C-alpha cells in the first residue's frame, strides 16, 4: 500500500511498507528484497539468507580507444611539420644556385640530394667545391636533430601510456581527488559510513563531507546520469545486485570494478510467533543445496540481458602505407604521360 | 557472521625465459608479412615504370634501402624518383616506431596472468584442475544443472590421471611444485590466508562460484541460543568482524615497496638473431659451389 | 654476384637489431636511475619494508 | 634549546661512475660473440666473391 521497504518514525511506532503490513497481519508471508538488521529483527522474524549482496563501484565504461588513422604524426605539432618543407625547398635552390657558376647538380639532382640527406640513405654524388660543401654540412647538422628528437619523443609517449592503472579497489578510490564520489543523500550505506571505524574509509567520509557541489544525489537513477554526463569524472557507490543489473539493461556505457567492501543479505520475513518459519526456512536451504537460485539468477540478469597481447598494432602504422599506396599511384601516371611523348 | 565461496586459485606467474625469434615481440605478427608483401610490390612496379634495372636488380635496391645503407643503384628516372623517395619514408618510420616500443617494455615490465575467469578454464583446456578426494566442493561439482560445470565434472571424472588429492595441504603443495600445471579449488577464506603466508608464491583469481557461510551452532531446543544470535548482528554493524578478520590475515602476513632495477641484457635473449647469420652464411657456400660445378661442365 | 650478395644482406639484418636494442636498453637504465626518491620525510619511512 | 625526533642513515657515497660505465646495457659474453661473427662473416664473404 506505501511503496517502502519498511521504517518507523521515530514519535509514534507506525511502521510503513512492507513491514508494516506484517505486523498486524493483512498478508501471510512476503517475498521481497529487504536487508536485515538489528531494528528489523525484533519487530519481524527473518528467515536465512538465499542472496548475498555488497557495495561495489560503478564508473563510466572506458570506451573503445580506435586509433587515428594518422596517429603517428602526434610527436611534432603541425607548425613544424609545415617548416621541414619550406626549408627544404630553401635549401636545394641555394645549393643550385653556389654549385653551378662561371657541375653535376642541376636543378634536378640538387633536389635529389637535399631528400637523401634527410631520409638518411647516403649519396650518389658529393659536392665537390667549397660553396656546395658549407651548405651541405649544415643540412646534415640539422637532420641528425630532427630525427633523433622524433625517436625520443615517441619513445616517451609509449612508456607513459603503458603505465597507467585503472580505479580498480578503494584504497584506490581513496588517493584520488581528480575523479569524485558520493552516494544516495539518505540510506544505509551513509549510514554506515558516519559510524565506520575502518583503515581508511574513515578518510573516505571525511573528503566526501567536504566538496565544492552537493556530491550526494537525491534519486539513485538521476544519479546515475550524473555519471554519464561526467564521463570519467564521478563514480556512483552503490549495491552490487542492483550495479550488475544496470549494465546489462539499457544502452552500455557502465560497469562494475573491484570487490564487494560491506556485507549484507536479502531474505524472507513473516512475524514471529508464525507456524510457517518451519518449512518455509528448511525450503530456502533446499533451494540453494541443490542450485534452484543460481540457475535463476542466471536467467534474469543475463539470459534476459541486452548487453554482452600488448605489442605496436596495425591501425597506428595503417597511416603511412597509405602514403606508399598513393605515391606509386603517381609514379604510373608520370610514366603514362611521357610515352605519349616521345 | 561471514561469507564464503569455491574460488581458484593459481602460482604466481612470475617471469617468462625468452628462447628464439623472443625480438619480433614489439610489433605484431601481422605487420611484418605487410612489410615483405609490401617490398615486392615497390620492386616490381620499379621494373614496369623503367621499361639498368632487371627483376634481380631491382630487388636488391629495395632491400638495401630498407636495410638503410647507401649502394651504387639510384632510379635516375623521374618516375622512378617518385617510387624510391616514398618507399624511403616508410623505412624511416617503421625503424623509429621499432626502437620506441622497445625501449617501454625494457622500462616497466607486467606480468599479467593467463586465466581470468572460470569460463577461461573451460576453454583453454590446458591446465590441470581438481578438489579434494571427497568433501563439500567435490559433492558439489558431481550435481550441477548448468552446463559449464557439467562439462567440467566432465573433465574432473574422466583425468588421466585422477587429479584428486587426500588433504588440502597436499593440493597448495602440488600447486608450487607443478609450476603453472596444477590448479587447486578450495574455500576462499583459506585461499586468501595461503595468499598471505610465507613465502608467498599464490594469488586468488576470479570470483565465487557457489555462496555459503559459517555461523554459531547450538544444541536442539536453543533456550540460550536467542539472544546471542541478535548480539552478533549488531557486532557485524559496527564492524568488528571486519576489524577482527583484518588483523589475522593481513595485518599479521609475511610479505605486505616495490623498486625495480633494469639489468643487462644476456645472450639467450638476442641468440635468435646468431642462429639466422651462421644459417646465412652456410647457405652463400653452398649456392657459390654449384654455381661453378655446373659452369664448369 | 648472388653469393655476395645473400651474405651481405644477412649482415645488414643482423647489425639494425644489434644496435636498436643497445640504445633502448641503455634509454630505460637512464629512465629508471633518474626517478628515484631517498628516505626523506617519516611517511617516506612507513611505506617502507627493505 | 628546542629539541626534536629525526632520522639518520648512512651517507651516500660519491658514485664515481666506472670509467667504462657504458658498456653496462649488454653482457660481456655478447660483446665477446660480436667479435667472432665478425671474422667469420668476412672469410666467408672474401671466399665465394672471388
Ligand atoms: N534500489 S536500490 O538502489 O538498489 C536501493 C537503494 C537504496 C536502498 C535500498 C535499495 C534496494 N534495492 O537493491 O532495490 C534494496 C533495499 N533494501 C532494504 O532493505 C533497504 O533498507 N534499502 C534498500
Amino acid at each position: 500500500s506505501d511503496g517502502k521497504y519498511g521504517a518507523r518514525d521515530p514519535d509514534t511506532k507506525a511502521w510503513n511498507g512492507m513491514v508494516g503490513e506484517l505486523v498486524y497481519g493483512r498478508a501471510d508471508v512476503a517475498v521481497a528484497p529487504l536487508t536485515i538488521t538489528l531494528v528489523r529483527e525484533e519487530v519481524i522474524d527473518f528467515s536465512k539468507p538465499f542472496m548475498s549482496l555488497g557495495i561495489s563501484i560503478m564508473i563510466k565504461k572506458p570506451q573503445k580507444s580506435k586509433p587515428g588513422v594518422f596517429s603517428f604524426l602526434d610527436p611534432l605539432a603541425y607548425e613544424i611539420w609545415m617548416c621541414i618543407v619550406f626549408a627544404y625547398i630553401g635549401v636545394s635552390v641555394v645549393l643550385f644556385l653556389v654549385s653551378r657558376f662561371s657541375n653535376e647538380f642541376g636543378i634536378f639532382n640538387s633536389l635529389w640530394f637535399s631528400l637523401g640527406a634527410f631520409m638518411q640513405q647516403g649519396c650518389d654524388i658529393s659536392p665537390r667545391s667549397l660553396s656546395g660543401r658549407i651548405v651541405g654540412g649544415v643540412w646534415w647538422f640539422f637532420t641528425l636533430i630532427i630525427i633523433s628528437s622524433y625517436t625520443a619523443n615517441l619513445a616517451a609517449f609509449l612508456t607513459v601510456e603503458r603505465m597507467v592503472s585503472p580505479i580498480e579497489s578503494a584504497e584506490d578510490l581513496a588517493k584520488q581527488t581528480e575523479i569524485a564520489y558520493g552516494t544516495l543523500e539518505a540510506g544505509s550505506t551513509k549510514e554506515f559510513f558516519r559510524r565506520s571505524k575502518i583503515a581508511v574509509f574513515e578518510k573516505m567520509w571525511t573528503y566526501m563531507k567536504s566538496a565544492e557541489p552537493s556530491v550526494f544525489v537525491r534519486t539513485t537513477e538521476e544519479g546515475m546520469i550524473r555519471v554519464r554526463k561526467s564521463k570519467g569524472k564521478y563514480a556512483y557507490l552503490l549495491e552490487s545486485t542492483m550495479n550488475e543489473y544496470i549494465e546489462q539493461r539499457k544502452p552500455c556505457d557502465t560497469m562494475k570494478v573491484g570487490g564487494n567492501l560491506d556485507s549484507k543479505g536479502y531474505g524472507i520475513a513473516t512475524p514471529k510467533g508464525s507456524a510457517l518459519r518451519g518449512p518455509v526456512n528448511l525450503a530456502v536451504l533446499k533451494l540453494s543445496e541443490q542450485g534452484v537460485l543460481d540457475k535463476l539468477k542466471s536467467k534474469w540478469w543475463y539470459d534476459k540481458g541486452e548487453c554482452g597481447t600488448s605489442a605496436l598494432s596495425l591501425s597506428n602504422v595503417a597511416g603511412v602505407f597509405y602514403i606508399l599506396i598513393g605515391g606509386l599511384g603517381l609514379a604510373m601516371l608520370v610514366a603514362l604521360i611521357e610515352f605519349c611523348y616521345k | 557472521f561471514m561469507s564464503l565461496g569455491i574460488s581458484i586459485m593459481i602460482k604466481k606467474p612470475q617471469k617468462s625465459k625468452p628462447g628464439v625469434f623472443s625480438f619480433l615481440d614489439p610489433l605484431a605478427y601481422e605487420i611484418w608479412m605487410c612489410i615483405v608483401f609490401a617490398y615486392i610490390g615497390v620492386s616490381v612496379v620499379l621494373f614496369l615504370v623503367s621499361r639498368e634495372f632487371g627483376i634481380f636488380n631491382s630487388l636488391w635496391f629495395s632491400l638495401g634501402a630498407f636495410m638503410r645503407q647507401g649502394c651504387d643503384i639510384s632510379p635516375r628516372s623521374l618516375s622512378g624518383r617518385i617510387v624510391g623517395g616514398v618507399w624511403w619514408f616508410f623505412t624511416l618510420i617503421i625503424i623509429s616506431s621499432y626502437t620506441a616500443n622497445l625501449a617501454a617494455f625494457l622500462t616497466v615490465e607486467r606480468m599479467v596472468s593467463p586465466i581470468e575467469s572460470a569460463e577461461d578454464l573451460s576453454k583453454q583446456t590446458e591446465i590441470a584442475y581438481g578438489t579434494l578426494d571427497s568433501g563439500s566442493t567435490k559433492e558439489f561439482f558431481r550435481r550441477s544443472k548448468i552446463a559449464v560445470f557439467d562439462k567440467m565434472w566432465t573433465y574432473m571424472r574422466s583425468a588421466e590421471p585422477s587429479v584428486f588429492v587426500r588433504t588440502t595441504a597436499e593440493g597448495v603443495a602440488r600447486v608450487r611444485k607443478s609450476k603453472g600445471k596444477y590448479a587447486y579449488l578450495l574455500e576462499s577464506t583459506m585461499n586468501e590466508y595461503i595468499e598471505q603466508r610465507k613465502p608467498c608464491d599464490t594469488m586468488k583469481v576470479g570470483g565465487n562460484l557457489d555462496s555459503k557461510g559459517y555461523g554459531i551452532a547450538t544444541p536442539k531446543g536453543s533456550s540460550l541460543g536467542t539472544p546471542v544470535n541478535l548480539a552478533v548482528l549488531k557486532l557485524s554493524e559496527q564492524g568488528v568482524l571486519d576489524k577482527l578478520k583484518n588483523k589475522w590475515w593481513y595485518d599479521k602476513g609475511e610479505c605486505g615497496g616495490s623498486k625495480e632495477k633494469t639489468s643487462a641484457l644476456s645472450l639467450s635473449n638476442v641468440a635468435g638473431v646468431f642462429y639466422i647469420l651462421v644459417g646465412g652464411l652456410g647457405l652463400a657456400m653452398l649456392v657459390a659451389l654449384i654455381e661453378f660445378c655446373y659452369k664448369s661442365r
